[PDB]
């Protein structure tokens, strides 16, 4: 029924800075929203009772304003755990629509993956099937690109990516490309080559392998 | 859907499971009391009376979180309405407690106040015994104006400055509850708020009472001039033949019915009236039978039988032992399927009729029992009485009554038995109208302060030679308060709801005459053996309060407001004969006719021209010296011509 | 003091019926509506409905009516949800929580942990495992990456260690993912100075929990 959007979708905000969150309406919700911080792999908590009023227990600068169809969460000189999902509630209709979604970043400077490829293992390729891995190591940035390469072919649609969660020490991320072929495929081509794109690099950066030589 | 409306919802489910089942302890506490006078069930309901009464107030303010401009669903709105209203809650702590002492200090007046006798002073009378028996029964001119005078001159000083009080209060109450003043709080029973088309004002009841009063008066002032008429040959040289009529003459204490002038004003009195109390002892009638013969009164129009365990759980015959009961006919809504009726029931023609009347209450709260606990009542303060009292209208006709085993079968009724029969009838109906419409009237200016504080009783008797047409014998000053004399302006209950009454009651029966095919006079109709008007009937008994009254009426009488035509139908045979007896008679009255003016002295002063400069200021102490000066004239006269001595005081 | 306590990481085959239970602690029970919700992993949250204690009322949003009952019993405090014809879509965390009041204030307060449904057959399996050797194409001036890739397998709760959980340093294990076939797979690298290709020990201990799978294998540089 009701459309609940948040403005934005992904902050990535330095410490000690006073921020500010902001879910939209779609039809008249007169300030019944409630805001909730949900953790990784937890349960969310409450953040704001109707459109300003706290919860007991919430430490402080933790704020809403607003009220009939423009709201603000606002956090001021934000934590470092103060990481997670930010939803908004709804209020009027029954079927009250959870918001999106504003997860929470952190670090100022980008810093370039380290890049690495590693051919399929020969236990693997007895099995009949052959995995390339191609890892990509701390970074801010996650809008990374992972073009595989085969013989210079651009590769779609038989790799799959997984990313980790924001490291709690240097605020990167980690990605593992996998690129699956049957041994018969595999053995059809020559070179093999990863090619990642990423803002911390000026131009992309391809790590590469010669299927068969040592 | 909205939280609003769902949160209120919900709160109304747990509210009416909890109501019910608590409701019914105190209401079964109250039975247990009224059927067994113990003492020890004194407070046996009175800790399970006060269960519910705070649980009403808890459960106010848990009502207060939902606000009435969100909700959509009807149902749940008018559940909200009888509840969140605040009442004598939204006063101070010291004015609320005030408040409930004037309150009890009146209602205590009123029953324990005495009057007593001036030639022995230790006999002193009660008002409902002995004072009652006087203004019904006697016929001296001096023993009635003596009742009158004396416990009128009291009880009014009494309820006077209280009343004063209490009136200043009762409005802080009602304009912290955004009404206008306390006579804009009781016409909140008749407001309908936006039901699309159906609508009614708190102030439209104010010009439809004003509407239809004024086709009454016809009626009333040819029943007024032919008993005037009747009265002059039991009261000669006492009733002006043009002028009013004198208000301790009327019957009563007030002049509120004048069904105990039937006496002096029959008719015919060598016919007498139709009356089964001798054949009911005749054929064994004893108080089951003419409950049994009740209940087939109502199987026969199609409402159900009686409920199979009120014939177990009853008080149809008085013990008669130690074992004590109070004896008032009352219908019995205990809760969850429990119907009682309690009265002794005797072997006479109105018990036989009382019967009918509150049987009609319990085939009423039999029809709403599916609806919710707040909606289980009448759909205003008068449709509840209204329809207990058509079944004992078309229970009394001799076409009933020759059909139901009394009456043998070869009796043609007389034209003048039923000219005895709606006189009888008009001197209760329409006789007390005039009455209800004056008090009402008078309250509600008094409320609104259309009416200083010093023109009270200016007001009261100059309304009532107006509108009534009824003169005080004895002049009365600011002193009194002859409106808190009557019962109802005393003990706090609104008087509107028996004029309204009168009138849904005829509108229901001409409404159900033609459902059921009837042809000849109205005051000759049955409504028995007729399925098809009980269908008119149940579509308006099972709602209750879920449709607004306006709507109510409508499944009845096709109407949307209240009728006047329907009365004047019932009372046509007589009032073609009234006319022909009014023929040299006067129909009107003077309102400058008084008892006691032919032997008053008219007193003129003129003090600006006998001192002009230096003139004295025309206080209520000089009217004292008047007083004091005129009770000397008469002590020297009787003194020293006539050789008595007769203190006159200033109050003669 | 006032606890929800959830129940099972439920695997169903699909097409079957589901029964997820809610236990309550502290708090009366009778007096706090009972909702649910669904998240699907990287997705919003949505609602399914409730079930009031008092009076066993039920209401649904309109994407669940028909597919979901939900019961209560006054007297052991437990809610139940149950969920029927269960497609392929129906594999989310499903939270139970309740909000305060009864009828008063209409926002949530205390949740579950959420019990993890997952809707697949083939029951159990063990994992495959391969290394993935360090190699020049992963190597970059001081550093090489190398390691081991865990493939096909049902039974979520898998892991591997480095060297019996020596390496903590650039050992990083993926999010496990689950494929079109519906068995899981994952893989875990880890850096290490391109002066040590081979030179000490890097072998991956892969446990696979649920069944009792226990392999070491060595990643070392292509041959
Ligand atoms: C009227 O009320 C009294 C109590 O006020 C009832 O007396 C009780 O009678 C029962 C037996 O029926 C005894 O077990 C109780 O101990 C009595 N109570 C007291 C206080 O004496 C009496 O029975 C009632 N009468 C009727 C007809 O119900
Ligand atoms: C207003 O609310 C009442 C509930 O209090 C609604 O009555 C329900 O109606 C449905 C369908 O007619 C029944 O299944 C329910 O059993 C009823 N509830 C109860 C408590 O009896 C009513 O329909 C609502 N009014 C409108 C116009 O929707
Ligand atoms: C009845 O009277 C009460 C006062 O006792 C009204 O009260 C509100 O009370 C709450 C406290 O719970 C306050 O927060 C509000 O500010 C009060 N409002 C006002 C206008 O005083 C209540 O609104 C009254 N209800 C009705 C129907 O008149
Ligand atoms: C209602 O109708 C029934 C049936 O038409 C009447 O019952 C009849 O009454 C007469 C005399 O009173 C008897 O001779 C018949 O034997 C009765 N018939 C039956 C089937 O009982 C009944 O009297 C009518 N009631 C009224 C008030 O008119
Ligand atoms: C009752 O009905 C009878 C019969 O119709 C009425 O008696 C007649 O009244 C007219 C009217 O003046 C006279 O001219 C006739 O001479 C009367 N008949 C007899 C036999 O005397 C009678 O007036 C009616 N009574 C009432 C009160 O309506
Ligand atoms: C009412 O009860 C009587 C028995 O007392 C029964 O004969 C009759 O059928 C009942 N009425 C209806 C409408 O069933
Ligand atoms: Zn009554």
């Amino acid at each position: 029924d009701i459309v609940m959007t948040q403005s934005p979708a992904t902050l990535s905000v330095t410490p000690g800075d006073r921020v500010s969150l902001s879910c939209r309406a779609s039809q008249s919700i007169r300030d019944y929203l409630y805001w909730y911080q949900q953790k990784s792999h937890e349960s969310p908590r409450l953040l704001i009772k109707y459109a300003s009023q706290s919860i007991s227990g919430i430490p402080s600068r933790f704020s809403g304003s607003g009220s009939g169809s423009d709201f603000t969460l606002s956090i001021n000189s934000v934590e470092p755990e103060d990481v997670g999902v930010y939803y908004c509630q709804n209020g009027h209709s029954f079927p009250y629509t959870f918001g999106g979604g504003t997860k929470l970043e952190i670090k100022r400077t980008v810093a370039a993956p380290s890049v690495f490829i590693f051919p399929p293992s020969d236990e693997q390729l007895k099995s009949g099937t052959a995995s390339v891995v191609c890892l990509l190591n701390n970074f801010y940035p996650r809008e990374a690109k992972v073009q595989w390469k085969v013989d210079n072919a651009l590769q779609s649609g038989n790799s799959q990516e997984s990313v980790t969660e924001q490291d709690s020490k240097d605020s990167t991320y980690s990605l593992s490309s996998t690129l699956t072929l049957s041994k018969a495929d595999y053995e059809k081509h020559k070179v093999y080559a990863c090619e990642v794109t990423h803002q911390g690099l000026s131009s992309p950066v391809t790590k590469s392998f010669n299927r068969g030589e040592c | 859907q909205s939280t609003i409306e769902e949160q209120a919802k919900t709160f109304l489910d747990k509210f009416n499971h909890e109501a019910e089942d608590l409701f019914y302890q105190s209401s079964l506490a109250s039975w247990n009391y009224n059927t067994n006078i113990t003492e020890e069930n004194v407070q046996n309901m009175n800790n399970a009376g006060d269960k519910w009464s705070a649980f009403l107030k808890e459960q106010s303010t848990l009502a207060q979180m939902y606000p009435l401009q969100e909700i959509q669903n009807l149902t749940v709105k008018l559940q909200l309405q009888a509840l969140q209203q605040n009442g004598s809650s939204v006063l101070s702590e010291d004015k609320s407690k005030r408040l409930n002492t004037i309150l009890n200090t009146m209602s205590t007046i009123y029953s324990t106040g005495k009057v007593c006798n001036p030639d022995n002073p230790q006999e002193c009378l009660l008002l409902e015994p002995g004072l009652n028996e006087i203004m019904a029964n006697s016929l001296d001119y001096n023993e009635r104006l003596w009742a009158w005078e004396s416990w009128r001159s009291e009880v009014g000083k009494q309820l006077r400055p209280l009343y004063e009080e209490y009136v200043v209060l009762k409005n802080e109450m009602a304009r912290a509850n955004h009404y206008e003043d306390y006579g804009d709080y009781w016409r909140g029973d008749y407001e309908v708020n936006g039901v699309d088309g159906y609508d009614y004002s708190r102030g439209q009841l104010i010009e439809d009472v004003e509407h239809t009063f004024e086709e009454i008066k016809p009626l009333y002032e040819h029943l007024h001039a032919y008993v005037r008429a009747k009265l002059m040959n039991a009261y000669p040289s006492y009733i002006s033949p043009i002028g009013c009529l004198p208000a301790h003459l009327l019957g009563d204490m007030w002049g509120r019915f004048w069904t105990n002038l039937y006496s002096l004003t029959v008719p015919f009195g060598q016919k007498p009236n139709i009356d089964v109390t001798d054949a009911m002892v005749d054929q064994a009638w004893d108080a089951q039978r003419i409950f049994k013969e009740a209940e087939k009164f109502f199987v026969s129009v199609g409402l159900p039988n009686m409920t199979q365990g009120f014939w177990e759980n009853s008080m149809l015959t008085d013990p008669g032992n130690v074992q004590k009961a109070v004896c008032h006919p009352t219908a019995w809504d205990l809760g969850k399927g429990d119907f009682r009726i309690l009265m002794c029931t005797k072997v006479t023609m109105d018990d036989f009729l009382t019967a009918h009347h509150e049987m009609g209450h319990i085939q009423y709260d039999m029809a709403y029992a599916a609806q919710p606990f707040l909606l289980r009542n009448g759909a205003n303060e008068g449709f509840h009485e209204a329809v207990g009292e058509i079944m004992s209208l078309s229970a009394a006709t001799p076409k009933h009554l020759k059909s139901i085993g009394l009456l043998s079968p070869d009796f043609q009724e007389d034209n003048e038995t039923e000219i005895n029969f709606l006189l009888k009838q008009a001197l209760t109906i329409v006789g007390t109208l005039p009455f209800t419409y004056m008090l009402e009237k008078w309250r509600w200016m008094v409320f609104k302060g259309e009416i200083p504080k010093d023109q009270w009783m200016k007001k009261w008797w100059e309304m009532k030679r107006e509108i009534v047409g009824v003169v005080e014998p004895v002049p009365h000053d600011e002193t009194y308060c002859d409106p808190a004399s009557l019962f109802h302006v005393s003990n706090d209950y609104s008087f509107i709801r028996y004029y309204t009454r009168t009138l849904y009651q005829f509108q229901f029966q001409e409404a159900l005459c033609q459902a059921a095919k009837h042809e000849g006079p109205l005051h000759k109709c049955d409504i028995s053996n007729s399925t098809e008007a009980g269908q008119k009937l149940f579509n308006m008994l099972r709602l209750g309060k879920s449709e607004p009254w306006t709507l109510a009426l409508e499944n009845v009488v096709g109407a949307k407001n209240m009728n006047v035509r329907p009365l004047l139908n019932y009372f046509e045979p007589l009032f073609t004969w009234l006319k022909d007896q009014n023929k040299n008679s006067f129909v009107g009255w003077s309102t400058d006719w008084s008892p006691y003016a032919d032997q008053s002295i008219k007193v003129r002063i003129s003090l600006k021209s006998a001192l002009g400069d230096k003139a004295y200021e025309w206080n209520d102490n000089e009217m004292y010296l008047f007083r004091s000066s005129v009770a000397y004239a008469m002590r020297q006269y009787f003194l020293k011509v006539k050789n008595q001595m007769i203190l006159f005081g200033e109050e003669d | 003091e006032v606890q929800l306590e959830e129940s099972g990481a439920e695997l169903v085959r699909p097409g079957a019926s589901v029964k997820i239970s809610c236990k309550a602690f502290g708090y009366t029970f009778t007096n706090h509506h009972i909702n649910w919700m669904k998240q699907r992993p990287g997705q919003g949250l949505d609602w399914i409905g409730y079930v009031n204690p008092y009076n066993d009322y039920t209401k649904y949003s309109q994407n669940f009516k028909g597919k979901a009952t939900l019961s209560v019993d006054r007297s052991s405090s437990t809610a139940y949800m149950e969920l029927s014809s269960l497609t392929s879509e129906d594999s989310a965390v499903y939270y139970c929580a309740r909000w305060r009041d009864y009828d008063r204030d209409w926002y949530f307060d205390v949740w579950g942990a959420g019990t993890t449904v997952i809707v697949s057959s083939a029951s159990t399996k063990g994992p495959s495992v391969f290394p993935l050797a360090p190699s020049s194409k992963s190597t970059s001036g001081g550093t090489a990456a190398l390691g081991c890739l865990v493939k096909d397998y049902f039974p979520e709760p898998v892991t591997v260690s480095w060297n019996s959980g020596a390496l903590t340093s650039g050992v990083h294990t993926f999010p496990a993912v689950l494929q079109s076939s519906g068995l899981y797979s994952l893989s875990s690298v880890v850096t290490v100075p391109s002066s040590s290709l081979g030179t000490q020990t890097y072998i991956c201990n892969v446990n696979h929990k649920p069944s009792n799978t226990k392999v070491d294998k060595k990643v070392e540089p292509k041959s």
